[PDB]
């Protein structure tokens, strides 16, 4: 993880702007549609299109990612409670983290076509993989 | 297994895909984002920087060939295993490529399609194309099965 | 694709495998080493500690059934796809188990065999058994393919 | 990792003793026999049974693992040159690290039956996964 990657990630996530919750909800919808095996972690959720529960969950995930961007240098300490939750309480398979990272990348590519240069793509992929690694570190 | 509506959406989106560029940028983005894949493309010249990878004529031509293979797989979605038998032999017996890199390249292609189509690419369109790329990767990885 | 010598070694080692503890041990070790797999066995009682996992009658009985399927697949090495069709459907659609956990369970079983056999489990024997477990996992993941 | 995992890994690697080179050579032989795709990274090697080149390389790998055991709390810095080598020069696929970790576990199981309790198996798996994720950190 390099400082150039950190700068590129901060720039891309800043140009994401206040649409972070919308991006998170769309990424979750994409993950549910593309990989239905991930829907089993949300049995109490309304997983239809436009669902308010999915909107709130996407807002929460996007806020977590904003905190991670704000604390790229201290990710394990910033995401400690989330790693504990996702590894102990939920016991999420580590492959679904890759699936959600891919869907987040697809949402970013579809909503920021100009910013999604190959270098920014690589930087964002490294950032999301590090957040996934941190969240799966309790295994 | 794709429904008729999914197949129609997939074909409609593939109709507006630039066959001279999209495969090249997909291959280049694979080389940049997963740089261990550059070990299979040593004879392609300079690959040190993203600009060097995305400005490489060898990468462009090979990506064009890969995109043609993807298009042929799209034209025989029900015969993917038979369409990619020779390519599966080529990649497994001689190249020794790991089948996970096929998934990586398919996902990079999906990201490239999203980056071009934008709003026109939709979560259902992404679901259909994820099905397509998973099928292509499975067919190409059959010789390991 | 197993050579006749590999098949002979595999069946010779499997002749000495105890079918009452090897499967339960493999399942319990899978649960201990990959604790996200405990998500699929919430009805099996206490699984908080390695000793509680390894002392669980439900885990032992289920490991006996998994070992019996492994022996059933071993008896038909040329028809793994047809041997594991019903099992593949139950994992893919009803249980939603990622096909990587199949390879994880096969690797844990190989570790258990090495732990029991020791010197008898030579590198050629291990290579043959890796072929066997890879074939079994590929057959079990057919519904995803 | 965890303090109990560190204790278990230290005890198991101590019981390995001076057979580290033998165990590493056996693990590499197992990897070459079981996963022939890994043999493409050693095109200048004699990879037959009992090959002195494989013996020396296995001794080097086992020495690196022993250093990692002794420096379990500072693995990223103790393995930085190795990470640079493997990621930049060698360009090894990450999947092969899992393959070698599995073969190392199989060798340890086959040579230390009493030591290989489920808790020790879990601790050694976590230790090898940490080593692998350090050696693939640059990616
Ligand atoms: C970058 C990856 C991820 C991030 C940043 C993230 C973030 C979050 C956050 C902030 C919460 C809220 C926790 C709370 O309110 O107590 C949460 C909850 C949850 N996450 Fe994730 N998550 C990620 C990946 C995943 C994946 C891939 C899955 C499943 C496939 C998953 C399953 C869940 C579940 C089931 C909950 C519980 C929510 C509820 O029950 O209300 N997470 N996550
Ligand atoms: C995932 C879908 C893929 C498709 C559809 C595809 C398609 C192709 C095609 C059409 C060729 C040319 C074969 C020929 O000219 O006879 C080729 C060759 C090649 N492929 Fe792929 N490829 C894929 C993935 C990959 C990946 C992921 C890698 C490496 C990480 C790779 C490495 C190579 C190399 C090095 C060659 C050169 C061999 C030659 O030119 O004969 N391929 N591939
Ligand atoms: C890799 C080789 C595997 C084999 C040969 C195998 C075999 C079996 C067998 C024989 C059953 C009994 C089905 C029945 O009694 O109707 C079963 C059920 C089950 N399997 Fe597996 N299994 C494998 C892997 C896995 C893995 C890796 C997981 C989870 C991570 C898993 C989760 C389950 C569960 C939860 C059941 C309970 C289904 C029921 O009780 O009806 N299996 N499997
Ligand atoms: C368990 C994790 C591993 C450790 C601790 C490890 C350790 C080492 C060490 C100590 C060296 C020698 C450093 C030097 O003198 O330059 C080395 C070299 C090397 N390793 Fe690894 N290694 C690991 C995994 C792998 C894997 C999975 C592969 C790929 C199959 C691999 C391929 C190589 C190659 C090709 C060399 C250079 C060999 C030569 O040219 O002489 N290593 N490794």
């Amino acid at each position: 993880l390099s400082p150039a990657d950190k700068t590129n990630v901060k720039a891309a996530w800043g140009k994401v702007g206040a649409h972070a919750g919308e991006y998170g909800a769309e990424a979750l919808e994409r993950m549910f549609l593309s990989f239905p095996t991930t829907k089993t972690y949300f049995p109490h959720f309304d997983l239809s299109h436009g669902s308010a529960q999915v909107k709130g969950h996407g807002k929460k995930v996007a806020d977590a990612l904003t905190n991670a961007v704000a604390h790229v240098d201290d990710m394990p300490n910033a995401l400690s409670a989330l790693s504990d939750l996702h590894a102990h309480k939920l016991r999420v398979d580590p492959v679904n983290f890759k699936l959600l990272s891919h869907c987040l990348l697809v949402t970013l590519a579809a909503h920021l076509p100009a910013e999604f240069t190959p270098a920014v793509h690589a930087s964002l992929d490294k950032f999301l993989a590090s957040v996934s690694t941190v969240l799966t570190s309790k295994y | 297994h794709l429904t008729p509506e999914e197949k129609s959406a997939v074909t409609a989106l593939w109709g507006k895909v630039n066959v001279d560029e999209v495969g090249g940028e997909a291959l280049g983005r694979l080389l940049v984002v997963y740089p261990w894949t550059q070990r299979f493309f040593e004879s392609f010249g300079d690959l040190s920087t993203p600009d060097a990878v995305m400005g490489n004529p060898k990468v462009k031509a090979h990506g064009k060939k890969v995109l043609g293979a993807f298009s042929d797989g799209l034209a025989h979605l029900d015969n993917l295993k038979g369409t990619f038998a020779t390519l599966s032999e080529l990649h497994c017996d001689k190249l020794h490529v790991d089948p996970e890199n096929f998934r990586l390249l398919g996902n990079v292609l999906v990201c490239v399609l999203a980056h071009h189509f934008g709003k026109e690419f939709t979560p259902p369109v992404q679901a259909a194309y994820q099905k397509v790329v998973a099928g292509v990767a499975n067919a190409l990885a059959h010789k390991y099965h």
